[PDB]
RNA sequence: ACCUCGGAGCAGAACCCAACCUCCGAGCAGUACAUGCUAAGACUUCACCAGUCAAAGCGAACCUCAAUUGAUCCA
């Protein structure tokens, strides 16, 4: 039914986090909080690691 | 260990107060140790005990039990529960009392 | 944990206790929340932030450890940059 | 007093009145008769009275409690750090006044050593005894002293009367040797040749601000003058002092001790010292 | 010394609209 | 008078202005018993005040 | 107000701070059961390394 | 006496000197701001044991030399309220309980201070959690008047 | 016949209490990732391992349901 993908950052590579998403739709392209930047930046979907 | 040199001003910084010559005519005596320091310590038996021992008493016992007991009387409240030991020079006393002591015997002549 | 060796006959002790456990001199075991590092996706944040806290035992495991070590680990270390240098001594305390 | 003329009278003391203190000696317990009989105070049947009991901390069956817990980075390397006993200014004033650390030698180890400070222990990984600004205030002194890691209100609070810190490294060799000289002596083999500070101490040695001993003296009175611009007081000069020859004992390195040389064997029966020869000998003990 | 130095250690306030008006 | 401003008294007060005497609307013709001051408030204190008792 | 009281009143200004009540903590225990490692600075005096009789 | 390769001379060619470490730089390092410290009066007045050591010290403003008229003016201004009566500038600290550590404290304070007073070209913080109000009282209070003529 | 957990009466008005006593269920979901970082004080499934609420600050425009789950080692 869902999944769970990894959101690389555009700004600041290094942190990243997980996030549930469906498995029939596309990528993610969300806003999260960077603490290296202390802004909003970009998160693109990448290398998923979880199939639940 | 050497005899510490004679100061210029008595008053020598970091604590410390060397005992005066021939001093009082007291039935009691309080000695020295190996670093010239005054034989006041602290002990603990269990966890919540806590009480101050004189290691070095010469002379009578009962008079310097009786002298620490009126002094302490006024800072207290009550009577300082003691142990008048003789075999050994020893007079603990309940509480922790190690500085007052020490600037008591200081300021007496020992 | 060998009370008698066969060849010093001294105390042994538990490596585990020394990887998973630091005992300060004052008398306390720091230790580390299970489940950390594991399935931290279904976890709440304040779960989180919870688990990744320095607790500290209680009184049965505190003497339990104490008596899988010997004598050495009961000393005082004097470290050049030891982050949990001002946790060795315990001050202010009332019985 | 009363106990010579209490023990002037009554019998003799031998062996035949010996006393001992009450409170020490406690009666044997033997598990015989009826208060400590039946089951000599073992309880029940079972593995509690057969002696066959788990180790400790079993809790049958169950994850104890040293288990459940995941492995963390605490000790992983303890063998190995760096410890250095710790040494206020009020200490070092206090057996400056008692006279066991007198102030016009220069004072390194060996000396707090003899004096009886601090105890140096040559195993449990100790590279030397550090330096604590405990005992700033009411610190009149004036005498240099070599630590091996000393703060910068340590150093101030010395160079306000007139003292010098001198930041030096060495092995635990060094320190073995430097401890206690005696049975150093005593062994039997040449005094060797210091040896230089690991990968993570060059920069922290080889600097002004901490009075390293491989750092240029060209950057001591900059880093002076700006202690004493930060912490006050008006830093007076020590080149008019009676006192400067032995001020200026900034020790040279690959010597680890003070007025001898690397490789001079000491022997203490017949006061004489050897001289090495040759040239290869010379050339290795002054590399 | 001078008399009118009277200002005692402590100092209260007989207002209501005091407390609010310092945002405490 | 100022409702607080004493420093020593909590429950007394100081004297600020006052009048007596005022011929009507004349405020200018009556006696003076007492000369006006400003306030003073100190500096960590709240909120003084001030009221007019006519 | 400074002026006030220099040329008014012959006396000095006086300072006032809101000051507020220390912070509740428990009695410290000797084993904290289930506590963070910040539990020992809660009753710290000074957060600075303290040291004896070294 | 002795000396091996890693000696000091050997290492540093240019410094040789029996006193090149101790001579003190006082005749190129005697600029104004070093603060003189014969007309500061520094007094401790505390012996706390919450154990914190207070160092005040105070000196007088208006007849301080080493400062210039316009700088000296600005810090008078904007730093009215620590002035005491007889104008004397009373600074204390409260974070050590070492004299040192305070001394050096309240010598860091006037350095800044002083490096922020002569520097009038300063972008200020807008603030918005104690003066908003402050502000707003103002500005209700300038907006009430509506009359002609008033002297005194 | 069952192996974990929650609710309804036994257990009635602070709390706890079992049965191979009688019934509903759960191994998830419909929408934004500040579902960021620190830090006083408490409850705690009758121990421990675990879980939950939150003062205040920096940072930002002005979270719903009842159980809803997995530790040591290792990769
Ligand atoms: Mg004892
Ligand atoms: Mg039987
Ligand atoms: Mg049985
Ligand atoms: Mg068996
Ligand atoms: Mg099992
Ligand atoms: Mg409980
Ligand atoms: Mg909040």
């Amino acid at each position: 039914k869902n999944i769970l993908v990894r959101m690389v950052s555009e700004a600041g590579t290094g942190f990243c986090f997980n996030t549930k998403r469906n498995r029939l739709r596309e990528k993610l392209t969300l806003l999260h909080y960077d603490p290296v930047v202390k802004q909003r930046v970009l998160f693109v979907e990448k290398k998923k690691i979880r199939s639940l | 260990i050497p005899d510490p040199p004679k100061h210029e001003h008595y008053p020598t910084p970091s604590g410390w107060q060397p005992p005066r010559d021939p001093p009082p005519n007291l039935p009691y005596f309080v000695r020295r140790s190996r670093m010239h320091n005054i034989p006041v310590y602290k002990d603990i038996t269990h966890g919540n005990r806590q009480m101050t021992v004189i290691r070095k008493v010469e002379g009578d016992i009962w008079a310097l039990q009786k002298d620490v007991e009126d002094f302490l009387s006024p800072l207290l409240g009550k009577t300082p529960v003691t142990q008048v030991n003789e075999v050994t020079g020893t007079l603990r006393i309940k509480g922790y009392f190690d500085q007052e002591l020490k600037a008591w015997l200081l300021e007496k002549g020992f | 944990l060998t009370y008698f060796s066969a060849r010093k006959g001294k105390r042994k002790t538990v490596k585990a206790v020394i990887d998973r456990f630091l005992r300060l001199h004052c008398g306390l075991w720091v230790r580390r929340k299970a489940g950390y590092k594991k399935k931290l996706w279904k976890k709440t944040p304040a779960r989180k932030k919870r688990l990744r806290e320095f607790v500290f035992c209680n009184k049965t495991q505190s003497k339990l450890l104490d008596k899988m070590t010997t004598s050495f680990w009961k000393r005082r270390n004097w470290y050049v940059d030891d982050p949990y240098q001002k946790y060795h001594d315990r001050t202010n305390l009332k019985v | 007093a009363r106990a010579l003329d209490l023990l002037r009278g009554l019998p003799r003391v031998s062996l035949a009145n010996l006393k001992p203190n009450p409170g020490s000696k406690k009666p044997e317990r033997r598990p015989r008769g009826r208060r400590r009989g039946r089951k000599c105070g073992r309880g029940h049947k079972g593995e509690r009275q057969r002696g066959t009991r788990p180790r400790l901390g079993f809790e049958g069956g169950q994850t104890p409690f040293y288990i459940r817990i995941p492995k963390y980075g605490f000790n992983e390397g303890h063998s190995f750090r760096r410890q250095y006993k710790p040494l206020s200014l009020n200490r070092l004033q206090y057996l400056i006044d008692l006279g066991r650390v007198d102030p016009s030698q220069p004072i390194d180890l060996t000396q707090l050593v003899n004096g009886r400070g601090v105890t140096i222990q040559p195993l449990k990984r100790d590279y030397g005894v550090q330096l604590v600004e405990e005992g700033a205030d009411t610190f009149t002194a004036k005498v240099n002293i070599e630590v091996q890691l000393a703060s910068e209100l340590a150093i101030a609070a010395i160079e306000k009367n007139g003292g010098v810190v001198t930041t030096a490294f060495y092995d635990p060799r060094s320190l073995d040797i430097v401890c206690k000289p005696v049975p150093f002596f005593l062994r039997g083999q040449p005094i060797p040749k210091r040896m230089l500070p690991p990968e993570e101490l060059v920069p922290y040695y080889t600097d002004a601000k901490n009075r390293g001993y491989l750092a240029d003296p060209a950057k001591f009175p900059e880093a002076r003058l700006e202690l004493a611009r930060k912490y006050g007081y008006i830093l007076p000069d020590i080149t008019k002092d009676e006192l400067f020859k032995m001020l200026c004992t900034r020790k040279d390195p690959r010597q680890i001790f003070f007025g001898l040389a690397p490789g001079w064997v000491v022997n203490m029966a017949d006061k004489k010292i050897l001289k090495p020869t040759d040239e290869n000998l010379l050339k290795y003990y002054t590399s | 010394p001078v008399e009118n130095e009277a200002v005692a250690p402590e100092f209260t306030n007989r207002n209501p609209r005091n407390l609010e008006l310092l945002s405490v | 008078t100022s409702l607080d401003g004493h420093l020593l008294e909590p429950d007394a007060e100081y004297l600020h202005w006052l009048l007596t005497n005022i011929p009507g609307n004349r405020v200018a013709e009556g006696q003076v018993t007492c000369p006006y001051l400003p306030p003073f408030p100190a500096r960590g204190s709240g909120i003084h005040r001030l009221a007019f008792l006519l | 107000v400074t002026y006030i009281f220099h040329q008014l009143l012959d006396m000095r200004e006086p300072v006032f701070e809101f000051v507020r009540p220390p912070p509740y903590h428990p009695k410290q225990k000797r084993f904290p059961h289930r506590q963070p490692l910040r539990y020992l600075d809660r009753y710290r005096d000074s957060h600075e390394p303290t040291y004896g009789i070294y | 006496e002795f000396k091996s390769i890693y000696s000091l001379d050997k290492l540093y060619p240019e410094s040789q000197g029996s006193d090149t470490a101790w001579r003190v730089p006082n005749g190129a390092k005697q600029a104004d701001s070093d603060i003189p410290l014969d007309r500061l009066t520094i007094s401790y007045c505390r012996s706390s044991g919450k154990v914190n050591s207070k160092a005040e010290v105070r000196f007088h403003l208006a007849t301080a030399e080493w400062i210039a008229e316009p700088v000296r003016q600005k810090i008078a201004i904007t730093h009215k309220n620590k002035i005491n009566r007889l104008g004397e500038l009373i600074l204390t600290s409260e974070s050590s309980r070492y004299q040192f550590r305070n001394l050096a404290d309240c010598l860091q304070k006037i350095r800044d201070m002083i490096t922020e007073a002569s520097q009038t070209p300063k972008e200020p913080t807008k603030e918005d959690v104690k003066l908003h109000r402050i502000r707003i009282e103002n500005m209700n209070r300038e907006r009430l008047r509506q009359k002609r003529i008033h002297s005194a």
